[PDB]
C-alpha cells in the first residue's frame, strides 16, 4: 500500500481531473510532464534553480490567480523565452484578469530579467475526467 | 634518456607546463592554481536563492493584499483563535 | 527568513569561506609545498590557525534547501529524498521517469 | 478611399482615432455590387470593431441580399 | 584558381523584419496583444480600451513597486545586464552643491532646483 | 542637443502603435536585446576588455624582481604554470594574485634563506 | 453574467492561411483551433478527453506552427539570402588541398536565463603533416615531440584548445602555438644531433 | 482582399571580406520524445533540402541513468523506488556549407527550437595556412 501523489477512492462524489486522478507511475506512460526544460538532461546544469524558481513560479501564480483555477500549470521554457499556460473559470471579470494578466507579467520579467509570457484557458466548469 | 629528458623539457617549454623536473607535492601548487576551490565555486557560492527576498516579497505583497497566503490564513486565525482563549 | 537557525550558521559559514576562498587557497598551498622552508610552511601553518572560524569550506555542509534535511539530498538538483519524489510522483519537474525497467 | 488605404500603420494611433477612421472607411464603402465590401468586412471584422451597422443595414436593403443581415446581425449580438 | 562568395553583414533585427514581411497580418483575429480565448476576447470598443488601460496600469503598478523596492531586484541574475530590466533612481545624493547641479539635469523635477538656487 | 533629444523621443512616442504579431514580438525583444543573439557564441558580452592569450600565459614580464634559481623563483613558476592553464580568471586577477605574492614575501623578506 | 462568444471553428473556412494565423509558436488555443483532435486515455464505454478542457495536449511540445506550408513560404523567402557554395570545393582530398588546416569548435544550446557555460572555450584542430612539413629532419623532430597528438594510422596530427576561456584566445593561442612549434622544429641542438 | 503593395525587404551588404567556408555542420539533438525529435528532424531535412545542401541521418543510442531513493521516510531498506532520466540523441551532418547559409539556417533553426530539447553545435570549417610558417 503505497501513497504518493494519488486520490482516494471515495463513495463516488469527486469530481477529478486526468493528472490528478492518474497514478505517478503513469507519468510518462499515460500522462505529460508539467515541465519542460534541458537540466534534467545530461550536460546541463542549474537543473535545481531551474526546479527552485518552477516552484517558486507555480505557487506565486495559484496565490495571486486563487479561486479561478482548476488544474496545474504548463511550463514551456524555449532558450530564453518563458512560457506559462493555465486554465481558469470566467466567474469574475476581464477587467481583473488582464490586471492581473500584466502585473504578474511584469513581475515575473522584472524578476527572473528575463522575457516571458502567459496565456489563459476559460472553462464554464472545470473539466472532469470521471466521479471518484 | 637524456633525449627524451630535453625532449620533455621542450615540450613543457612550448606548451606551458614546467620543464624543470618537480614533485608531486610541488605540482600541488599547480593543479591547485589551474583549478578553482569549492570555497568560490558557484555550487557553494549559491547554494540556493534567499528565504529573505522571497519571505520578504511575499509578506509585502500580502500587505498590499493582493497574494491570498492561505497559509498564515490560516495560522493567524489559530493565532487570533489563541489569543482569545488566552 | 531561511528555514531555521541550523541554515543560517550554514548560509554565514558559506559566506565567510567565499569571502576568504583565494586566500585560504594560497596560503595552504604555501603550506603543503615541498621546497620551501620549513620555518615558512610553519608561518603558514600557525596563519591559517589564527585564522577565523566557519571560514573553512570543511565546516559547511551541503544541507537541503527547503527542508533543510541533510541527509538524502542529490548534489545535482540539490533537493532532498523526500522532495524530489514528491516533485517526481506530482509530475512538477521535467523528463523523470519511473525506472520500472 | 483604396488611394488612402512600408511601416506607415504606426500614424494610425490613438483608438479614437482609429474608430474615426474605420467608421468613415466603412460608411463611405457601404454607401458606395457590395459582394466585394462585405468581403472586404467579413474579412476585418474581428480585427476592427451602432452607426457602421445602420448604414450596413441600409446598404445591405438597396442590394436586396436578404440572407445577409442574418449574420452580420448574429455577429453584432 | 579560387571562387569565394564575399561576407555580409546582418542586423540582429533585419531577420526577424524579413520573416514578419514574409508573412501578411492575421485574418478575422483580433490585435495579439489581446487573448485568444473568446471570454477574455474584448467584443467591443469601450471595453477593450478599458481592458488595454487596466494593462498599462497593472505596468505602472509594477514601475511603482520596482522603484519603491529596488533592492528586491537588485540581483543580475540574467548574464546579460540590462538597465531597462534593473530597478529604477531617483534619490539625490548627500550635500554637494556642484554634484547636486550636476543631477538636477539626472532627477528631472524642480524642486531639487530650487532648492540648488537657493 | 537636449531639445532635439525631447523631440526625438516626442517623435517616438508619436511612433508607437500596437503590434499585431507575435514576430512584431520578437523584433521588439530583440530590439532591447533582451532575446537572446542567434548564433549563440556564449561570449555576446564579457570579451575581458580584449584581452590577450599571451597576456594570459606569457607571466615573464610580470615575474622580474626575483632571479631564475630560487625557491621564490620554482613557487613563482609553479603559480605562473597554474594561472595559464586556468582559464576562468582573467588578467586582472592573475595580477592581483602576483601582487599579493610579491608582498607576501617582501614583508617576509627578513629570511632570504 | 458575461459569456462567451462561440469559437472560431466555425468562424474560419476550409480555404484559409494556416501560416497566417500561426506565424510563431504558441500553445494549442482549442478554442482558436476547428480540428475536433482530442487525445487521453479513454475509459471503459468513454473516450478521451475532448480538446476544451485537454491539458496534456498543452503539456506535450506544440507543432501546429511552422506547417509544411509554412516552411515552403518561409524557405522561398529566405532563399532570396542564402548563398551559393564554391562548385570547385565538391570533394574531400580536394578542399583539404585548397585548405589544409581544419578546426572546429562547438557548444550546447539550452533553455534557461543565462546563456554562458564554459564548453564554449574548447576548441581543436587538425592537419596532415605528410604535405605540410616538406622535410625529413623537422617531421622526425616533430613527431619525436608530440607525444599522443598524433596519428598515423588516418595520418593527421590532431591537437586541442582549452586553456583560455575566450574562443577567440584559444583560436589565437593555438596559432600562435603552431608558429612557434614549425619554427622551432625548425631548427636543432647539439645534443639531439647526438642520439 | 486585403493584399499589401510593398513588402518591405531588409537591407543587406556584401561586405568586402571573404565569407567563411563551413564544412560540416553535425548537430546533435537530446530529448525525451522520440516523435518530437523525428518531427523536429523532418523539419530540419527538409528546411535543408529546400534550401538545397545536403543531408543525412543517423540516430545514435538511448541513454538512461537510474538512481534509487528510498520509498518510505524512516525506516524501510528493502522497499525502495527507482527513477530513469531517459536521452534521446538523433545526428544530422550538413557538408560543403557556405557562412552565410549557415547564419541563415541557425537562425531559422534556433528560433524554431521546440521547448523540452538541447541540442550540441559542431562545426568544421577549413582554412588557409598563415604566413609566420
Ligand atoms: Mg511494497
Amino acid at each position: 500500500k503505497n501513497r504518493a501523489a494519488r486520490v482516494r477512492v471515495s463513495k463516488g462524489d469527486k469530481p477529478v481531473t486526468y493528472e490528478e486522478a492518474h497514478a505517478p507511475h503513469y507519468i510518462a506512460h499515460r500522462k505529460g510532464w508539467l515541465s519542460l526544460h534541458t537540466g534534467n538532461l545530461d550536460g546541463e546544469d542549474h537543473a535545481a534553480e531551474r526546479t527552485v524558481e518552477d516552484v517558486f513560479l507555480r505557487k506565486f501564480m495559484w496565490g495571486t490567480f486563487p479561486g479561478c483555477l482548476a488544474d496545474q500549470l504548463v511550463l514551456k521554457r524555449r532558450g530564453n523565452q518563458l512560457e506559462i499556460c493555465a486554465v481558469v473559470l470566467r466567474q469574475l471579470s476581464p477587467h481583473k484578469y488582464y490586471f492581473l494578466v500584466g502585473y504578474s507579467e511584469t513581475l515575473l520579467s522584472y524578476f527572473y530579467k528575463c522575457p516571458v509570457r502567459l496565456h489563459l484557458q476559460t472553462v464554464p466548469s472545470k473539466v472532469v475526467y470521471k466521479y471518484l | 634518456s637524456e633525449y627524451a629528458f630535453r625532449m620533455s623539457r621542450l615540450s613543457a617549454r612550448l606548451f606551458g607546463e614546467v620543464t624543470r623536473p618537480t614533485n608531486s607535492k610541488s605540482m600541488k601548487v599547480v593543479k591547485l592554481f589551474s583549478e578553482l576551490p569549492l570555497a568560490k565555486k558557484k555550487e557553494t557560492y549559491d547554494w540556493y536563492p534567499n528565504h529573505h527576498t522571497y519571505a520578504e516579497l511575499m509578506q509585502t505583497l500580502r500587505f498590499l493584499g493582493l497574494y491570498r497566503d492561505e497559509h498564515q490564513d490560516f495560522m493567524d486565525e489559530q493565532k487570533r483563535l489563541k489569543k482569545l482563549r488566552g | 527568513h531561511y528555514v531555521d537557525w541550523r541554515m543560517w550558521r550554514d548560509v554565514k559559514r558559506r559566506k565567510m569561506a567565499y569571502e576568504y576562498a583565494d586566500e585560504r587557497l594560497r596560503i595552504n598551498s604555501l603550506r603543503k609545498n615541498t621546497i620551501l622552508p620549513k620555518i615558512l610552511q610553519d608561518v603558514a601553518d600557525e596563519e591559517i590557525a589564527a585564522l577565523p572560524r566557519d571560514s573553512c569550506p570543511v565546516r559547511i555542509r551541503n544541507r537541503c534547501v527547503m527542508t533543510s534535511r541533510p541527509r538524502g539530498v542529490k548534489r545535482r538538483w540539490r533537493l532532498s529524498r523526500i522532495v524530489f519524489r514528491h516533485l517526481a510522483d506530482h509530475g512538477q519537474l521535467s523528463g523523470i521517469q519511473r525506472a520500472t525497467w | 478611399a483604396y488611394q488612402v488605404h512600408g511601416d506607415n500603420w504606426k500614424f494610425i494611433g490613438p483608438d479614437q482615432h482609429r474608430n474615426f477612421y474605420y467608421s468613415k472607411f466603412f460608411d463611405l464603402i457601404c454607401l458606395m455590387q457590395i459582394d466585394v465590401t462585405l468581403k472586404w468586412y467579413e474579412d476585418l471584422i474581428p480585427s476592427a470593431y451602432s452607426q457602421t451597422m445602420i448604414h450596413l443595414l441600409q446598404a445591405l436593403d438597396v442590394a436586396n441580399r436578404l440572407e445577409v443581415i442574418p449574420k452580420i446581425w448574429k455577429d453584432s449580438k | 584558381e579560387v571562387v569565394i562568395p564575399k561576407k555580409k553583414t546582418w542586423d540582429k533585427v533585419a531577420v526577424l523584419q524579413a520573416l514578419a514581411s514574409t508573412v501578411n497580418r492575421d485574418t478575422t483575429a483580433v490585435p495579439y496583444v489581446f487573448q485568444d480565448d473568446p471570454y477574455l476576447m474584448p467584443a467591443s470598443s469601450l471595453e477593450s480600451r478599458s481592458f488595454l488601460l487596466a494593462k498599462k496600469s497593472g505596468e505602472n503598478v509594477a514601475k511603482f513597486i520596482i522603484n519603491s523596492y529596488p533592492k528586491y531586484f537588485q540581483k543580475d541574475i540574467a548574464e546579460p545586464h540590462i538597465p531597462c530590466l534593473m530597478p529604477e533612481y531617483f534619490e539625490p545624493q548627500i550635500k554637494d552643491i556642484s554634484e547636486a547641479a550636476l543631477k538636477e539635469r539626472i532627477e528631472l523635477r524642480k524642486v531639487k532646483a530650487s532648492v540648488d538656487m537657493f | 542637443s537636449l531639445w532635439d533629444v525631447e523631440f526625438a523621443k516626442q517623435l517616438a512616442t508619436v511612433n508607437e502603435q500596437p503590434l499585431q504579431n507575435g514576430f512584431e514580438e520578437l523584433i521588439q525583444w530583440t530590439k532591447e536585446g533582451k532575446l537572446w543573439e542567434f548564433p549563440i557564441n556564449n561570449e555576446a558580452g564579457f570579451d575581458d576588455d580584449g584581452s590577450e592569450f599571451h597576456e594570459h600565459i606569457f607571466l615573464e614580464k610580470h615575474l622580474e624582481s626575483f632571479p631564475k634559481q630560487g625557491p621564490i623563483r620554482h613557487f613563482m613558476e609553479l603559480v605562473t604554470c597554474g594561472l595559464s592553464k586556468n582559464p576562468y580568471l582573467s588578467v586582472k586577477q592573475k595580477v592581483e594574485h602576483i601582487e599579493w605574492f610579491r608582498n607576501y614575501f617582501n614583508e617576509k623578506k627578513d629570511i632570504l634563506k | 453574467r458575461r459569456k462567451a462568444l462561440p469559437p472560431r471553428t466555425e468562424k474560419m473556412a476550409v480555404d484559409q492561411d494556416w501560416p497566417s494565423v500561426y506565424p510563431v509558436a504558441a500553445p494549442f488555443k482549442p478554442s482558436a483551433v476547428p480540428l475536433p483532435v482530442r487525445m487521453g486515455y479513454p475509459v471503459k464505454k468513454g473516450v478521451p478527453m475532448a480538446k476544451e478542457g485537454n491539458l496534456e495536449l498543452l503539456k506535450i511540445p506544440n507543432f501546429l506552427h511552422l506547417t509544411p506550408v509554412a516552411i515552403k513560404k518561409h524557405c522561398e523567402a529566405l532563399k532570396d539570402f542564402c548563398t551559393e557554395w564554391p562548385a570547385a570545393l565538391d570533394s574531400d582530398e580536394k578542399c583539404e588541398k585548397h585548405f589544409p588546416i581544419e578546426i572546429d569548435s562547438t557548444d550546447y544550446v539550452s533553455s534557461g536565463p543565462s546563456v554562458r557555460n564554459p564548453r564554449a572555450r574548447v576548441v581543436v584542430l587538425r592537419v596532415k603533416l605528410s604535405s605540410l612539413n616538406l622535410d625529413d629532419h623537422a617531421k622526425k623532430k616533430l613527431i619525436k615531440l608530440v607525444g599522443e597528438r598524433y596519428c598515423k594510422t588516418t595520418d593527421v596530427l590532431t591537437i586541442k584548445t582549452d586553456r583560455c576561456p575566450l574562443r577567440r584566445q584559444n583560436y589565437d593561442y593555438a596559432v600562435y602555438l603552431l608558429t612557434v612549434l614549425y619554427h622551432e622544429s625548425w631548427n636543432t641542438e647539439e645534443w639531439e644531433k647526438s642520439k | 482582399v486585403d493584399v499589401p503593395k510593398d513588402l518591405t525587404k531588409p537591407v543587406v551588404t556584401i561586405s568586402d571580406e571573404p565569407d567563411i567556408l563551413y564544412k560540416r555542420l553535425s548537430v546533435l539533438v537530446k530529448g525525451h520524445d522520440k516523435a518530437v525529435l523525428d518531427s523536429y528532424e523532418y523539419f530540419a531535412v527538409l528546411a535543408a533540402k529546400e534550401l538545397g545542401i545536403s543531408i543525412k541521418v543517423h540516430e545514435p543510442p538511448r541513454k538512461i541513468e537510474r538512481f534509487t531513493l528510498l520509498q518510505s521516510v524512516h525506516i524501510y531498506k528493502k522497499h525502495r523506488v527507482q527513477y530513469e532520466m531517459r536521452t534521446l540523441y538523433r545526428c544530422l551532418e550538413l557538408e560543403h556549407l557556405t557562412g552565410s547559409t549557415a547564419d541563415v539556417y541557425l537562425e531559422y533553426i534556433q528560433r524554431n527550437l521546440p521547448e523540452g530539447v538541447a541540442m550540441e553545435v559542431t562545426k568544421t570549417q577549413l582554412e588557409q595556412l598563415p604566413e609566420h610558417i
